[PDB]
RNA sequence: AGCCAGGAUGUUGGCUUAGAAGCAGCCAUCAUUUAAAGAAAGCGUAAUAGCUCACUGGUCGAGUCGGCCUGCGCGGAAGA
C-alpha cells in the first residue's frame, strides 16, 4: 500500500538477486493507495477489504476487468506445480483441471524441497493478506515431520539421527534463558525425541548436570498456559534448571547421555579498546562479562597479551555500541573507549660493532666482564641468531651462556620507543676476562651493554604489523573497495573470482585498519565481507617515525 | 597479594581468582595462595602427582 | 565556482566567455572548472 | 560478427580445468557455471593437452549452459615453454635480458588454424615477434 | 566547425603481477591488418568494461589557424 509498492518489482528481483523460483500466488486489486481486495490464483477466488481496521473483509468475486490477468498466472502456477505432480501435468495437456487438493500437494511438495517460494502479499498494517497468508502457512509450510532429523553424538563417538517420535529417548535442545519475575529462570527449548514431563528429572550432558524440571510452560500471545508436557517437535519453556545455559542438550535421566550438534560459528568483525578508568572500575567490568558473557555468547573478551588493555569482540558497530550502554549503565562502569594499540618492533639498518666493557676493580669481588660483538640486520622476518665466535677461549667457556642471556635480555626495550628489538644476527667475536673478578653475571651485563648500544648506533627503525585481508565483494562495488584500501597505507595483491562474487587479497597496517567493518559494509551496502591474518612487520614511512616518538 | 603456585599459569590483569589462606615464607608480604583451577585460574599443564592441589583433572586415563 | 585574477581553460571542455563585462570559464564536463573575475 | 552479450577472459591454463583460487566464483556468475568447466571445457582440452594459457567465448542468451566455441592461446604463453623464461621481465631494458630468434617460434607461431591477419604467412609471421619484446628480448631472427 | 561514419592486429600485451585486460604500478614504446585506430586519450566497472576521444571515410563548400610588431581599452580594485 505504500508508494512505489510494485509486487512484480520484487519477483523481478527475487530471481534477479538471490535467484530462486518464486511463484505468484496472488494478484492485488488496486496497486498501492487503491488497495482494496486480493486474488488467489490457485483457488481463483477474490476477497476484499473495505477498511484497514481488519474487520470488513469478505470474499467478493473478481471485479469486472481484472479477471483475465488471472488465468495465465493460474496456469503457470499449475504449469509450475507440474514440475512436481505428473498427475497435474497430463491433466494439464489433456484439458482437465487439477483438483484444488492435488494442486496444493504439488506446490507444497515443491516448496519443502527448496525448489520454489510461494509469494503472497498485503499491507500488514491495514490487515490485508494476513488471514490469507496464514492459510499460506499450513498449506505450504513444513511440519515437524516433513523436516530432516537432527544429528547427535553418542558418548562413544558416532553420528546418529534423532527421530521425532514422542516415545524414543528424550532429546531436547535449549536456546534462550530469561529471568521471569514470577517464575524465575526460564529455558525455552525445542524437543526432538522422547517427551519432557512436568515434575520429572532431566540431565544436561553438556555440563554433566542433573536438572529437575518441575513445571512446563507455553507462551500464549497473552497469558501463561501451564501445560504438562512437550512431545518431540514441540516448543516451550521449562522452569527449574540452573546450570542450563544456551545451546544445551537435555536427555532423559538415563537416556544415552548424548549431545546434539548446534555448532554455529559466527566469529567477530569489530572490536574496541576498553580501559576501565581507575583500577576501581576494572572490576565492575570483570563482573560485567561474568554475567553478560552468559546472557550472550555472541562475543569474546580478551586481555591484549602485550599491553593490559582489554578487547571487546563484537559483530558489528551497533553490537559493541549498545553493550557500551548496558555495560556502562546497568553496570554503572565508566571507562574509556578508543582504539587498540599496535604491537610494534625495533631493529636496525646498518651492521655495527662496539665494545662491551664492565670492570670494577676496587678491592675484592672485582666484577670484571668485557666483550665485543658483530651486530648485523637480518631480513624482516629473520628472528634471533647469536654467534659463539671466540677463538682459543679469551672468554671462558662457562660465561658464554650468561653473556647471551644478557644480550637476549637487553633486546626487550627498544632504543626508540621500547619494543622487542628483533630481526637480527649477533656475533660474539671477542672479549677478555679476569681470573678472580669475572662472574657469570658480570658478563651478562657486558653483553647486555654491547647490544644496548649496537642498536642505538646502527640506525634503528620502528617496524610495524602488516595484515592479510580478503574482502569478498561483488565486482559491482569492487571499484571503490580497492581504492579505499589503497588510501589505507595498503598495497593490493589480486582478485581471483568466487561464486557470483570476487575476492581481493592484500596487506595493511593494523593502525590504519580499525573499525573496517563499518567501512567495508559502506562501500558495499552490506554485500561485503572480509577476513584477516597476520604476516610480517615492516618499516614505518619515516613521517611515522617521529610521529611515534610519544 | 597472592602466590600463584605451580609451573606456568595463564593469569593476567583482570583475571578473577579465588584465593586461600597460605603464606609463602620466602617472599615477604605474601600471605595467601591462588587456588589453581578456580574461577579463572588454570590447573597446571601436564601434572600427574598431587593434582588436587594445583587444580588438575584426573587425566582421561 | 572559483573567482580569481587568473582564469584559464583547464580541460579541453572549458570555454572562455565574457558576459556583461566579466571573463568567465564555462566547462561542460567539470563543475569545478567554473570560473569568474578573470 | 554481430554485437555485445557474453565474453570473459581470465584463466591460468588448460592444465587447471575450472579452479576457484586464482579465479573461481566469477568463472561463471551470470549464465555460466563454476562446475560446467570440464564439460564444454574438457570437450577436447584433455583429448589434446592441458599445459598452455587459453581463455574462451561465452556467447550468452537464455539457454541453460553456453555456446563458447573455444580456441587460441596468447603469445608470451609461448615465451616460457617454447622460447624462453617462465616469468620473464626482470629488469627488461637494463640490458638485453633474454634472447630468441627467427626459427625460434616459426612453427611455434605457425600453427593457429583459427586467428591471424592475412594469407601472407610472412606478414602474420612476424605478427607475434613482439609479444616477445613487450618484455625486452634480443632478435636472433 | 558542425553533422552521418570507422575507431583496430600481436594484444586479455611479457611482467617484483593476490586480481591488470591501456590507466598511481611493469618496461620498453616496438610490433601485425586497414580508409586510418594510440602496448594508449577518459569519466571511470568485481573484470570482462558500456561509452566519447587523438586518428580516418563521407557530407558540406570557401575560407580557416595563431605566433610576432604596435594603438586604446578590460578584470586584478575592500574602510571607516
Amino acid at each position: 500500500d505504500k508508494t512505489g509498492a510494485d509486487l512484480w518489482l520484487v519477483i523481478r528481483t527475487m530471481q534477479e538477486r538471490l535467484g530462486a523460483r518464486p511463484v505468484v500466488m496472488q494478484l492485488p486489486i488496486g496497486r498501492e493507495d487503491t488497495f482494496s481486495g486480493i486474488i488467489d490464483v490457485l483457488r481463483m477466488k477474490a476477497y476484499t477489504y473495505g477498511n484497514d481496521l481488519g474487520t470488513d473483509i469478505r470474499e467478493i468475486p473478481i471485479p469486472e476487468e481484472y479477471l483475465d490477468q488471472a488465468r495465465e498466472y493460474h496456469e503457470k502456477l499449475v504449469e509450475v506445480a507440474a514440475d512436481f505432480d505428473e498427475n497435474i501435468m497430463l491433466k494439464y495437456l489433456e484439458g482437465e483441471e487439477p483438483t484444488e487438493e492435488e494442486l496444493v500437494a504439488a506446490i507444497r511438495k515443491g516448496t519443502i524441497d527448496l525448489k520454489i517460494t510461494p509469494v503472497f502479499l498485503g499491507s500488514a498494517l491495514k490487515n490485508k493478506g494476513v488471514q490469507l497468508l496464514l492459510d499460506a502457512v499450513v498449506d505450504y509450510l513444513p511440519s515437524p515431520l516433513d523436516i530432516p532429523p537432527i544429528k547427535g553424538t553418542t558418548p562413544e563417538g558416532e553420528v546418529v539421527e534423532i527421530h521425532p517420535d514422542p516415545n524414543g529417548p528424550l532429546a531436547a535442545l535449549a536456546f534462550k534463558i530469561m529471568a521471569d519475575p514470577y517464575v524465575g529462570r526460564l529455558t525455552f527449548i525445542r524437543v526432538y525425541s522422547g517427551t519432557l514431563t512436568s515434575g520429572s528429572y532431566v540431565y544436561n550432558t553438556t555440563k554433566g548436570r542433573k536438572e529437575r524440571v518441575a513445571r512446563l510452560l507455553r507462551m500464549h500471545a497473552n497469558h501463561r498456559e501451564e501445560v504438562e508436557e512437550l512431545k518431540a517437535g514441540d516448543l516451550g519453556a521449562v522452569v527449574g534448571l540452573k546450570e542450563t545455559i544456551t545451546g544445551d542438550t537435555l536427555v532423559g535421566e538415563d537416556a544415552p547421555r548424548v549431545i546434539l550438534e548446534s555448532i554455529e560459528v559466527p566469529e567477530p568483525v569489530i572490536d574496541v579498546a576498553i580501559e576501565p578508568k581507575t583500577k576501581a572500575d576494572q572490576e565492575k567490568l570483570s563482573q560485567a562479562l561474568a554475567r553478560l558473557a552468559e546472557e550472550d555468547p555472541t562475543f569474546r573478551v580478551s586481555t591484549h597479551p602485550e599491553t593490559g588493555q582489554t578487547i571487546i569482540s563484537g559483530m558489528g558497530e551497533l553490537h559493541l555500541e549498545i553493550i557500551v550502554d548496558r555495560l556502562k549503565r546497568e553496570f554503572k562502569v565508566d571507562a574509556n573507549v578508543g582504539k587498540p594499540q599496535v604491537a610494534y618492533r625495533e631493529t636496525i639498518t646498518k651492521p655495527v660493532d662496539v665494545e662491551g666493557k664492565f670492570i670494577r676493580q676496587t678491592g675484592g669481588r672485582g666484577q670484571y666482564g668485557h666483550v665485543k660483538i658483530k651486530v648485523e640486520p637480518l631480513p624482516r622476518g629473520s628472528g634471533f641468531e647469536f654467534v659463539n665466535a671466540i677463538v682459543g677461549g679469551v672468554i671462558p667457556k662457562e660465561y658464554i651462556p650468561a653473556v647471551q642471556k644478557g644480550i637476549e635480555e637487553a633486546m626487550q626495550s627498544g632504543p626508540l620507543i621500547g619494543f622487542p628489538v628483533v630481526d637480527i644476527k649477533v656475533t660474539l667475536y671477542d672479549g677478555s676476562y679476569h681470573e678472580v673478578d669475572s662472574s657469570e653475571m658480570a658478563f651478562k651485563i657486558a653483553g647486555s651493554m654491547a647490544i644496548k648500544e649496537a642498536v642505538q648506533k646502527g640506525d634503528p627503525v620502528i617496524l610495524e604489523p602488516i595484515m592479510r585481508v580478503e574482502v569478498t565483494t561483488p565486482e559491482e562495488y569492487m571499484g571503490d573497495v580497492i581504492g579505499d584500501l589503497n588510501a589505507r597505507r595498503g598495497q593490493i595483491l589480486g582478485m581471483e573470482p568466487r561464486g557470483n562474487a570476487q575476492v581481493i587479497r592484500a596487506f595493511v597496517p593494523l593502525a590504519e585498519m580499525f573499525g573496517y567493518a563499518t567501512d567495508l559494509r559502506s562501500k558495499t551496502q552490506g554485500r561485503g565481507s572480509f577476513v584477516m591474518f597476520f604476516d610480517h612487520y615492516q618499516e614505518v614511512p619515516k613521517q611515522v617515525q617521529e610521529k611515534l616518538i610519544k | 597479594t597472592s602466590y600463584i603456585g605451580g609451573e606456568g599459569h595463564n593469569l593476567q590483569e583482570h583475571s578473577v581468582i579465588l584465593i586461600r589462606g597460605g603464606r609463602v615464607k620466602d617472599l615477604p608480604g605474601v600471605r595467601y595462595h591462588t587456588v589453581r583451577g578456580a574461577l579463572d585460574c588454570s590447573g597446571v599443564k601436564d601434572r600427574k602427582q598431587a593434582r588436587s592441589k594445583y587444580g588438575v583433572k584426573r587425566p582421561k586415563a | 565556482m572559483k573567482v580569481r585574477a587568473s582564469v584559464k581553460k583547464l580541460c579541453r571542455n572549458c570555454k572562455i566567455v565574457k558576459r556583461d563585462g566579466v571573463i568567465r570559464v564555462i566547462c561542460s564536463a567539470e563543475p569545478k572548472h567554473k570560473q569568474r573575475q578573470g | 560478427a554481430k554485437k555485445v552479450q557474453a565474453y570473459v577472459k581470465l584463466q591460468v591454463a588448460a592444465g587447471m580445468a575450472n579452479p576457484s583460487p586464482p579465479v573461481g566464483p566469477a568463472l561463471g556468475q551470470q549464465g555460466v557455471n563454476i562446475m560446467e568447466f570440464c564439460k564444454a571445457f574438457n570437450a577436447k582440452t584433455d583429448s589434446i593437452e592441458k599445459g598452455l594459457p587459453i581463455p574462451v567465448v561465452i556467447t550468452v542468451y537464455a539457454d541453460r549452459s553456453f555456446t563458447f566455441v573455444t580456441k587460441t592461446p596468447p603469445a608470451a604463453v609461448l615465451l616460457k615453454k617454447a622460447a624462453g623464461i617462465k616469468s620473464g621481465s626482470g629488469k627488461p631494458n637494463k640490458d638485453k635480458v633474454g634472447k630468441i630468434s627467427r626459427a625460434q617460434l616459426q612453427e611455434i607461431a605457425q600453427t593457429k588454424a583459427a586467428d591471424m591477419t592475412g594469407a601472407d604467412i610472412e606478414a602474420m609471421t612476424r605478427s607475434i615477434e613482439g609479444t616477445a619484446r613487450s618484455m625486452g628480448l634480443v632478435v636472433e631472427d
